[PDB]
């Protein structure tokens, strides 16, 4: 079979690979840098913006932009070159191979996930794609049908309360503090 | 209809199978009065008919699709008599081979017969085992395309005596000095110790398919065999049901224990290790597993498997069996312990030469690694024990792979093998009172073989019809592949059993709760069990199946948690447990995914070649020379799919009949005037005459086609024309002889 790919947006970190494995390929700061100083040299080999990792290790040159936060996508042209990072160059992989898998936090924005889905199929082209409810993920993860999940990432917090795999929506709490905050 | 005055008929019967009968009176459209051999009437009723029987002549013929009506009890009949009066332990039925086996040894297997058969055409002899050897080296000859004799049955049938034959065939026919037949033999014993075991219903039942490959040079000179092995049943390893035993090897090794050489492998007697006390049934009666051992021991210094390596196997395998002793204790919901100084697996690592600290922790833990960073996680009893048997599992089918790696060296010879003959020894379709997943696996791989045998016997007969100029659209294809659908592909029984292994809180209940979601009403061939709901029922090739599910997930699962491994390949102590693991998903795959993979490599070895179909039916339980149990082996035909072959035969055109002998037997029928010089036109002419429905035959180039039925009919016919004649002309000598007794009293 052709198997799936997973990539969890999150914030701040992307977490990347192909389904069925036990841990992701590609783990790296969401993060675009461009630089701001004038570039004096000449024939150095001058390069746009940067992506992750790269933009991790020239940081002191640059400016870093998170394209999400609070878990909303808030510069779509930034996060549309993260993820064409991931594809290519840290998964080198083309997504109009197989399908591609995202997830996302609960109660957040609704035109949110219609322009990932726009994104993924019209530029992407992936041949189909899901958005998945991140704390409904980490039941998965952690083997259980009935659970409370206090998931927190870099953006956001939320909690949602699943029993025998029936969510209980009016009981979803979402909460913004987060690791950029307690960081800030 | 003509059930007439003094036609015979079969009727059901609760002690034997079916009992002859004979009508008598005509039917005319309730109940039928029915003279029975037991009383001159016992009356039969006819519901919202009995089956028909053959007429005299077409009974005992050496092909079960010469007879006119197909149907079991005239298969019953013709192989019982076969075998009981004429002691012809050897029958065809379309293009298989169907053997008997008698318990007794006989005088046909000798070298004179070899010779009779040696460049003879396949029809021109009764059937034997060596004619179809024969027909393989021939067809080998004259044709690049390689060759199988695929044997099927059950194990007690002696299919390994069909394949000892059929290599004694091979060489004396190659003119073979060479020494394969002696080491082929000399390797069965360590085979069966290692692959074979008792099961409810059969003692040395053989759990996985092995072919062997007779190589053969660019001259046809012998080259030496190539052994494989297929399908071995690994859950056998660790799991056993009611008075089941697992492989052979366990017992005869426990059995040893108190030989000198085994003093340091602290075994016990057989129930006191977890992986064979299951069953509840150490000792088979009859056998000596002490003794079976040394006769291992000897097959073994046979094929030169040095004392060194036949000690590394058997401290393995007081390895394996240590190993399924330990117990871990839980500590939390979460995670496990194995307490203070556990015995079992100080005695494993003393025997296996690993640190007694490395293997405690990495039982009880598993280690995630992402590229940049790793977590040592703790694991529940639960999944600690499945991983203890993962690991068992893996050594003991590494083991096998093993020991059939160096049978392979000791039978491999230099020269360039050309092409070769394989014979294909595998396991019959299989039922019994209580149906798990062995047996699910089992009838999968026998589904996947029916379907190649129909392949084949389809495109033969699209041949032989070319051959004949007769239209192809009268053959009908019968094609289970809607069942195989029902398995194997995407939502199938087996990938939402693989679908249920991995997602959380998975049950055998909510597995079957998935079945009945899928495909309650949705195929024609799946089915629930009506009084319950952890059970279904498949529509099999030979029969109706209902598998239990309790139990299926438990036998499903394999994951090695690679540090397992990684730790044993350290030992340092002996030189086979390093060789062992020599060359990741393939210890993420479950069994069942495995014998998928297994089959397919089967079927893809297989199709590649042109097969040779045997079959084997065991006539009685208590082997008896040359006693045939109607009971038994009408089960047995039914299970290795001899019935549902003639079934699907019977709608063709079974009957063949060349022109100049249907001329011969029917010229009773045929007046005078009416025999042409051209017999094809005289004998279209009668045909045409005495049977008018024309959709009865069809009037090849060089043969009649009858269908199942007709050419009873027309032997009824002649027998009747040929009955008035006599009565009449007897009759008018009886009236001339007594007119002149008369003469003599008026004199
Ligand atoms: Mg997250």
């Amino acid at each position: 079979e052709t198997t799936a790919l997973v990539c969890d947006n999150g914030s701040g970190l992307v977490k990347a690979g192909f389904a069925g494995d036990d841990a992701p390929r590609a783990v790296f700061p969401s993060i675009v840098g461009r630089p701001r100083h004038q570039g004096v040299m000449v024939g150095m080999g001058q390069k746009d913006s940067y992506v992750g990792d790269e933009a991790q290790s020239k940081r002191g040159i640059l400016t870093l932009k998170y394209p999400i936060e609070h878990g909303i996508i808030t510069n779509w042209d930034d996060m549309e070159k993260i993820w064409h990072h991931t594809f290519y160059n840290e998964l080198r992989v083309a997504p109009e191979e197989h399908p591609t898998l995202l997830t996302e936090a609960p109660l957040n924005p609704k035109a949110n996930r219609e322009k990932m889905t726009q994104i993924m199929f019209e530029t992407f082209n992936v041949p189909a794609m899901y958005v998945a409810i991140q704390a409904v993920l980490s039941l998965y993860a952690s083997g259980r049908t009935t659970g409370i999940v206090l998931d927190s990432g870099d953006g956001v917090t939320h909690n949602v309360p699943i029993y025998e795999g029936y969510a209980l929506p009016h009981a979803i709490m979402r909460l913004d503090l987060a690791g950029r905050d307690l960081t800030d | 209809e003509l059930y007439t005055k003094y036609a015979r008929v079969w009727i059901p019967d609760p002690e034997e199978v079916w009992k002859s009968a004979e009508l008598l009176k005509d039917y005319k459209p309730k109940v039928l009065q029915l003279r029975l051999e037991e009383g001159k009437d016992l009356e039969y009723c006819l519901d919202p008919l009995p089956p028909l029987r053959n007429p005299d002549i077409l009974v005992g013929e050496n092909d079960l699709t010469a007879l006119s009506y197909l149907h079991e009890p005239a298969v019953l009949h013709n192989l019982k008599v076969r075998f009981i009066d004429s002691k012809l332990i050897y029958t065809y039925c379309g293009i298989v081979l169907v053997a008997i086996n008698p318990y007794e040894q006989l005088p046909i297997y000798g070298e004179d017969i070899i010779n009779a058969y040696s460049g003879q055409n396949m029809g021109d002899m009764d059937p034997h085992i060596f004619a179809v050897a024969e027909e393989a080296y021939k067809q080998m000859a004259r044709d690049e395309r390689n060759q199988s004799i695929i044997v099927s049955g059950e194990s007690g049938a002696g299919k390994t005596v069909s394949a000892k034959y059929a290599m004694r065939y091979f060489a004396t026919v190659s003119g073979s000095a060479a020494n394969v037949e002696e080491k082929v033999l000399a390797s069965n014993p360590i085979m069966e110790s290692i692959g074979n075991a008792k099961t409810t219903r059969n003692d040395n039942s053989s759990r996985f398919g092995k072919y062997i490959e007779i190589g053969f040079d660019k001259r046809y000179r012998i080259i030496g065999a190539n052994m494989r092995t297929y399908l071995l049943e690994k859950s056998r390893v660790v799991f056993q049901a009611e008075e089941e035993r697992n492989y052979h090897i366990f017992y005869q090794l426990c059995a040893s224990a108190a030989l000198p050489e085994f003093k340091t492998l602290r075994l016990g007697n057989a129930n006191y290790f977890h992986y064979t006390k299951q069953g509840g049934s150490p000792v088979i009666d009859g056998i000596d597993d002490a003794k079976e051992m040394v006769n291992t021991r000897q097959a073994c210094t046979l094929l030169g498997i040095s004392d060194s390596y036949q000690m590394g196997i058997f401290r393995i395998l007081a390895g394996i069996l240590h190993l399924g002793n330990v117990e871990f204790a839980s500590r939390d919901s979460d995670s496990c312990a194995i307490p203070p100084k556990h015995d079992p697996l100080t005695i494993f690592c003393d025997l296996m030469g690993v640190d007694y600290e490395e293997m405690a922790h990495w039982l009880c833990h598993r280690k995630l690694a992402t590229a940049t960073e790793t977590y040592i996680k703790p694991i529940s009893k639960l999944h600690a024990i499945n991983a203890r048997d993962a690991l068992a599992k893996h050594i003991y089918a590494n083991l096998f792979n093993w020991i059939v790696d160096h049978v392979n060296k000791a039978l491999h010879s230099t020269v360039k093998q050309h092409s070769f003959i394989g014979v294909l020894d595998i396991y019959g379709f299989e039922t019994f009172e209580i149906n798990s997943f062995e047996q699910f696996c089992i009838n999968y791989a026998n589904e996947k073989l029916q379907q190649q045998f129909n392949m084949h016997v389809f495109k033969l007969e699209q041949e032989e019809y070319m051959k004949e100029q007769i239209p192809w659209t009268l053959i009908d294809f019968y094609d289970n592949q809607p069942c195989i659908n029902l398995i194997e592909a995407k939502m199938g029984v087996l990938d939402l059993l693989d679908e249920e292994c991995k997602m959380p809180k998975g049950s055998d209940d909510t597995w079957a709760q998935k079945l009945y979601n899928t495909h309650l009403n949705k195929c024609a061939l799946f089915e629930k069990p009506r009084l319950s709901n952890k059970a279904f029922i498949i529509k099999h090739f030979a029969d109706k199946v209902e598998y239990q599910c309790e139990g299926f997930l438990e036998k499903n699962k394999d994951t090695v948690y690679e540090e397992q491994i990684k730790v044993l390949k350290s030992s340092k102590k002996f030189k086979l447990l390093p060789e062992l693991f020599q060359d990741s998903k393939e210890h993420k795959k479950t069994v069942g995914h495995q014998f998928r993979n297994s089959l397919h490599l089967l079927m893809e070895t297989l199709n590649a070649t042109t097969p040779h179909y045997v079959r084997c039916i065991k006539p009685n339980d208590f082997k008896f020379p040359f006693t045939f149990d109607e009971k038994r082996a009408v089960q047995q035909l039914r299970a290795c799919g001899v019935l549902e072959t003639i079934r699907i035969s019977a709608a063709g055109f079974p009957s063949r009949w060349t022109y100049q002998e249907f001329f011969s037997r029917y010229r009773v029928l045929m007046k005078q005037k009416d025999v042409l010089s051209d017999r094809k036109q005289t004998c279209k002419n009668v045909l045409e005459k005495l049977i008018l429905d024309k959709d009865k035959y069809q009037f090849g180039k060089t043969k009649i086609f009858f269908r199942a039925g007709q050419v009873a009919y027309l032997e009824k016919i002649r027998a009747d024309k040929l009955r008035a004649a006599c009565i009449r002309i007897q009759k008018t000598i009886r009236g001339w002889l007594m007119r002149k007794k008369y003469m003599r009293m008026r004199r």
